[PDB]
């Protein structure tokens, strides 16, 4: 092992000096002397043996001249069947407070993205039992998704959801990365996940522990950590599920809270770095430190991972260069609103701004891509009489556009649905809907079939059949 | 080791030499003046001084103590007003404590931690009812210039000595700090004042960092306080913390980076301040029975320009918080005080940090203030209407007259159940809206001469069964009766 | 018919206030586009000139 | 000690010191130059070198003029013999009436009083002005301000104040010119020696004798370099920081405005090497600002009331500097050009205006409620504004009407015609009690004064004249 000192500290960047043996760049180097255990990531070399770091722990405590020990290689992280049933930070220590990691292997942060000789696998559909989802932004399994929102529009909720309807049916494996969220809902989930079976802790008389089972692992990076930290956490859960995917072949399902974190992250120390700003304060290095990441979350002929990304969307301005950037790496995209939410249609999706690469007629046939155009004309239109009703009134409508916005109406409150997850909220129970119920119900109401039957009925509800209990309970109750 | 000054200006110093110093650490010079290291550059060494710097003279020896700076802590801080750093300003003794806490410190994990149940009571009605908040939640008060909100502070700081004199267990006590940023001596004179002359301060300290004091301490006193609170966390006590505001801090964070010749960002500010605030609203939290089971919650303040939480500071506050309590004048001069807008303002936590007998009532005044907000622009453009939106329009204009509060005049929980009950179950709907403040008063009255023991029973077993429906539906009659309104 | 003809002076009326507006809402627009353009520049020049 | 001049750059000079450095704060004064030029340290540089900041302008200096280090900061006399006299940011008087012959100097620059020594205490004002005493009364003993753009009436606000209190005061008072213009310097001087507040006497032998005198003067104006605008505040501040302390008695602060004083730090922080903020202001823009109004404060010994008016640029509220004046501030009163351009006078706009002293606990409840209906009768009438300009009147309701009608008339009746304006007005001053704002006020929001004309509440103070002025109008 080499040595080297600390020169200088200026935040969370640290120059090094090294007499000889510079180490490569994305090397792991440990501070000796210090309380707690501070690891540094190389990111440049400055002249005169001497390199620039960022620490991914706090540098209070830091002197000059203390000593600095090269590792000879990367950040390197546990992986196996040991890391589920388990939490992990940044660096591979456990923050669980159950024991250590008995991992026999471990595997760098840093690797290169598959080439594109090893090309993808089919557009599989993914089920996730959400209505306005499956309907018009059909969800990929080999794909990446995208949950655009700002902040108090159901982000959390609805990866919590999918967590419930996917990761307990999958036979494969998960992973969750807490790329800069909140701690509380870093305990909420895991409490949930012990409880819902997908962790099995089983504590024995010994003082160990057993996560036997326990298909998820856990990594943490939150808004408590500095930088170094929040960007690198991200690469950590994205090498666990990269184990899984190449030598166990096994399908893995990634879930990411919220990766403009990461970003956000980069922007913090590069103009310590010497870097300078860019367009809003981002940094120069937005692209490709993205892409870089992004590209490793692809099927291959060996496995296949399965992304599901919350992006933070600051002001709720889509124009913002992470989004804008974010949005051509995706293959599904669900873009949340407020204007929506505050109609207390929950989960608060604009079908207007969601998209997907599934939605062709080849992949899902011509009864689901026609319903769902469908369903999208009706909405637009209903949005363009928006000022008509606005300055003179429903009373210049024709007969026509009144069907419209009945039926457009009648969309929007059936589109909505209760979630699991949300009974802490609403009080009500969580459903549910496959997809064939969906079309069936979406082409009855454009049909013309339900425009006897009240808007209000459509509310919460599964399946038309529950529409037309809601509204004969409503119709009993009025007389 | 010693070391020289090297430069000196704007309150800020270079050395040359202290190699052995630690990166945050206090410094002292020789004329009792005081810094913070924090440019560990190569050559020289870039400190913060806490004081004017017309005492330090390119010249002068330094010598470094070896403390990370640190506050006392403890119960010697009760009543008492101190700055930043701990030393005492109210003229009236020194600080008896003899244990300290570093100001910068890593917030507790994922694993001693458990769920928000406990509410937080503001004594204030729209807070308590439709954002309700809970004993280790981080909910800011966000709005504009003179809105309301260090006065929604100090009602929920005043509702607590009822409280607290009624008990002399201390897990259910709850203390309280009032972190002062940027304001003025005379502001922070008439809130000591005013919580004196109410006995609210035998339970409360107060951390001043004025103007006039340097940019460090109006950049170290809420970590001070927080520090100050993780005692009571710790120790199985709760405790809310309250900074005011908070974007001052950042003004004065970007003073100092800016002075120590560090790059800027986006509105001149650096990139550390979500990092900054992050460290500091992350050690509110609950924690468990293991732990002691304490609890810190927080209530920062952020004054807005314009409305436009599109901002830089606003935006990070609001996407690290649980939650928001939105502040407008529009409604402030409407004549809605508090002018909490109901609509933006919402609660994370929600119905667990809300009591059965509160969840009862505010459920259906939560749907009928959406309702009547929904119909309100309609209505007053004047078209007919079918009776039952009528009684929609009446209903929601009754809990927006409800909902209205003096200053300094906060309410106990069962006296808020009383009052939403008598304005949900239909007996303010013919009554004249602006009648309505002095029905709430006399009833208030009423069940505090002779009702005293539905509230006892509202407050021990904290729902209502049929038993006390029946009994306060029979005051509210009794009440109408004795008294006559307009309508 | 009065009803009517009193319509169609108020919708003329109506959009020429709109057009009045509408200009006005156009002088502030560029105004405030050069100004976000003055602003992110000098701010992205101090970051290049502190180093 | 002797030092060189090694560096000029317009109104900052780095000179050099061999044996021993002077400390922060102190003055310097050029030896080899025509007038007094002084120099105030701003920084240290090593290499026994200095920054300052110059007291006026450095056309003449040379690198290699000899300079000579006083000791002290700048001092400026203080006591009764300050009274009826103007003085510059350095004490040296241009009234042209001799020296000043004051015993005791103080420093320019003092720490702010203690926590402890404060007190708080609540009172009120008698403006004579209608809509501060009703919606922004001012607090004896705390700080006002009077923010507004170019040409919407803070100087004729700051004159009416002067002849509505000054002069019905009986203690001392102090004017503040920081960055305004010489004319109205000159004015307010020969106004002062008309009203008696300053009393002027010229003896046989050339001397004078201002005995009488209740009111000082500073100005450092336009024609001054930025050093000699960020240092007049404080002089003020210390004449008046002497009489609260060991005179003991209560004394009125009127600032002019107060803006200048950080925009002659932007125009030097820039010299002396700092990174800009935002807006090209500094970042000290908070801690020059609040060392400055912290040292304005009711205490134990006496009380100083501020009357600040703060320049707006370019009609925005959001720039940095009335953003951190509004903190510091017990009253406000924002002007508006929107509320001039219909000939409103004075253009205040009441709604972004407000105080401290309206709580029901320091004024009354009639007091509070009259204040509160007319809030909210002009807030409903502004959130109308758009449907009017769109549509217009005839879409509202006949409640909607009525608050228009009602809403109109209250702004028109809170103009009150000033005794200084009637050089450019013509129509006397109006004077206007407290009591007669209200009754006013209250029969208009019940509807005992629908029936009088919109044009009747236009420059005439109290009802009486609104219905004299209706009756000649019906004619
Ligand atoms: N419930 C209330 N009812 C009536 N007035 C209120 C109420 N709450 C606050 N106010 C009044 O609002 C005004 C501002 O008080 P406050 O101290 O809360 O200002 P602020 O919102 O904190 O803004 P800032 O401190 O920056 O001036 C005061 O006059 C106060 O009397
Ligand atoms: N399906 C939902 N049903 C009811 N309320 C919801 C739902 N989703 C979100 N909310 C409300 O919005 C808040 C958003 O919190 P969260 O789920 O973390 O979203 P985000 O992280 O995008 O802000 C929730 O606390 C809840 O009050
Ligand atoms: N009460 C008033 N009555 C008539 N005109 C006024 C009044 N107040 C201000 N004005 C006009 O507006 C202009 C304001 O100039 P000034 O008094 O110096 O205010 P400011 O300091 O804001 O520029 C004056 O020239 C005057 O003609
Ligand atoms: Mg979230
Ligand atoms: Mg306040
Ligand atoms: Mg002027």
């Amino acid at each position: 092992t080499n040595h080297g000192r600390i020169t200088q500290v200026i935040g969370a960047v640290v120059d090094v000096h090294f007499d000889e043996q510079l180490p490569p760049i994305l090397n792991s180097l440990e501070v000796q002397g210090h309380t707690n255990r501070l690891v540094l990531e190389v990111a440049q070399h400055l002249g005169e043996n001497t390199v620039r770091t960022i620490a991914m722990d706090a540098t209070e405590g830091l002197v000059r001249g203390q000593k600095v020990v090269d590792t000879g290689a990367p950040i390197q992280v546990p992986v196996g069947v040991e890391t589920l049933g388990r939490i992990m930070n940044v660096i591979g220590e456990p923050v669980d407070e159950c024991g250590p990691v008995p991992a026999k292997k471990t595997y760098s942060i840093h690797r290169a993205a598959p080439l594109f000789a090893d090309q993808s696998t089919e557009p599989g559909l993914l089920q996730t039992g959400i209505k306005v989802v499956d309907l018009l932004a059909p969800y990929a399994k080999g794909g990446k998704i995208g949950l655009f929102g700002g902040a108090g529009v159901g982000k959390t909720v609805l990866i919590m959801e999918l967590i419930n309807n996917v990761a307990n049916k999958h036979g494969g494996f998960s992973v969750f990365a807490g790329v800069g969220e909140r701690t509380r809902e870093g305990n909420d989930l895991y409490h949930e996940m012990m409880t819902t079976g997908v962790i099995k802790r089983k504590k024995l008389e010994d003082g160990k522990f057993d996560f036997t089972g326990s298909k998820a692992a856990l990594v943490y990076g939150q808004m408590n950590e500095p930088p170094g930290a929040r960007a690198r956490v991200a690469l950590t859960a994205l090498s666990v599920a990269e184990y899984f995917r190449d030598e166990q072949g096994q399908d893995v399902l990634l879930f990411i809270d919220n990766i403009y974190r990461f970003t956000q992250a980069g922007s913090e120390v590069s103009a310590l770095l010497g870097r300078i700003p860019s367009a809003v304060g981002y940094q120069p290095t937005l692209a490709t430190d993205l892409g870089q990441l992004q590209e490793r979350i692809t099927t291959t002929k060996k496995g296949s991972i399965t992304s599901v990304q919350a992006v933070y969307v600051p002001a709720d301005d889509l124009t913002d260069p992470a989004p804008a950037t974010t949005f051509a790496h995706l293959d599904a995209t669900t873009v949340l609103s407020r204007q929506i939410a505050e109609l207390g249609i929950y989960p608060a999706v604009d079908p207007l701004d969601s998209t997907s690469r599934m939605l062709a007629p080849e992949i899902v046939g011509q009864e689901h891509y026609d319903t769902a155009r469908a369903t999208q004309k009706l909405l637009q239109d209903y949005k363009s009489l928006q000022d008509i009703i606005a300055i003179l009134g429903m009373d210049e409508l024709s007969e026509e556009d009144k069907l419209v916005v009945s039926r457009a109406r009648k969309i929007q409150r059936f589109l909505s649905q209760p979630f699991t997850v949300a009974e802490v909220f609403t009080g009500k129970p969580g459903r549910f809907v496959e997809l064939p119920e969906t079309i069936k119900s979406a082409q009855t109401i454009l049909r013309g079939e339900c425009d006897d039957l009240p808007e209000m009925a459509f509310y919460m509800c599964g399946g038309l059949e529950e529409v037309r209990s809601k509204a004969v309970k409503m119709a009993q109750e009025a007389a | 080791e010693v070391g020289r000054v090297v430069s000196v200006g704007d309150g800020i110093a270079r050395l040359f030499g202290l190699e052995g110093v630690q990166a945050g650490e206090l410094v002292e010079f020789q004329n009792g003046m005081t810094g913070m290291a924090l440019n560990l550059e190569t050559d020289n060494v870039g400190v913060v001084i806490f004081g004017d710097d017309r005492s330090v003279l390119e010249g002068d020896s330094v010598k470094r103590t070896g403390r990370i700076v640190d506050v006392p802590i403890g119960p010697g801080l009760l009543g008492r007003v101190v700055d930043a750093l701990g030393n005492p300003i109210d003229g009236k003794g020194p600080i008896p404590a003899k244990e300290r806490r570093r100001v910068e410190l890593k917030a507790p994990g994922i694993i001693p931690r458990k769920s928000v149940h406990e509410p937080m009571m503001t004594g204030l009605k729209c807070v308590d009812a439709l954002v309700p908040v809970g004993r280790g939640q981080r909910e800011l008060i966000i709005g504009d210039r003179q809105t309301g909100k260090t006065a929604v502070a100090v009602d929920a700081i005043i509702n607590q000595k009822e409280i607290n004199d009624s008990t002399d267990d201390e897990s259910k006590k709850l203390y309280c700090i009032y972190v002062a940023v940027g304001q003025k001596r005379s502001t922070v004179a008439q809130i000591v004042k005013a919580l004196e002359q109410r006995d609210a301060m035998k339970y409360t300290t107060v951390v001043a960092a004025t103007a006039s004091e340097a940019a460090p301490l109006q950049f170290l006193a809420p970590y001070s306080g927080c520090a100050m609170g993780e005692w009571f966390r710790d120790s199985g006590r709760h405790c809310v913390i309250i900074y005011d505001d908070l974007s001052k801090q950042a003004t004065a964070y970007r003073q100092m980076s800016l002075l120590l010749r560090r790059p800027p960002g986006r509105e001149a500010y650096p990139g550390d301040v979500f990092y900054l605030h992050s460290r500091l609203l992350e050690r509110a939290a609950k924690m468990g029975d293991k732990s002691g089971g304490g609890s810190l919650t927080a209530l920062p303040v952020i004054e807005t320009q314009a409305g436009d939480v599109s901002a830089y500071i606003p935006t990070n506050v609001i996407s690290i918080t649980d939650g928001q309590i939105f502040l407008e004048t529009e409604l402030f001069y409407k004549g809605i005080r508090p002018a909490i807008n109901v609509g933006l303002s919402v609660s994370r936590v929600g119905s667990a940090a809300q009591v059965k007998a509160m969840k009862q009532v505010a459920g259906t005044m939560k749907l009928e203030l959406a309702q009547y907000r929904e119909v309100a622009a309609f209505a007053q453009f004047g078209s007919d209407l079918d009776a039952s939106t009528r009684q929609l329009l009446t209903r929601g204009t009754a809990l927006t007259e409800l909902l209205k509060q003096r200053q300094y005049s906060p309410m106990k929980n069962s006296v808020q159940v009383c009052v939403l009950y008598c304005g949900v179950k239909g007996y303010l709907d013919p009554l004249d809206p602006k009648e309505i403040s002095r029905f709430e008063s006399l009833f208030i009255d009423y069940i505090n001469a002779n009702h005293q023991d539905i509230l006892k029973t509202i407050e021990t077993e904290k729902e209502l069964s049929e038993k006390t429906e029946a009994k306060l539906r029979a005051a509210v009659d009794e009440f109408v009766a004795m008294n006559e309104f307009k309508k | 018919a009065s009803e009517q003809s009193a319509r169609m002076s108020a919708m003329d009326n109506a959009s020429t206030n709109a057009g009045e507006m509408i200009s006005s809402l156009t002088l502030r627009y560029n105004r405030a586009r050069q100004a976000k353009i003055t602003t992110e520049l000098v701010e992205i020049i101090s970051g290049a000139n502190a180093l």
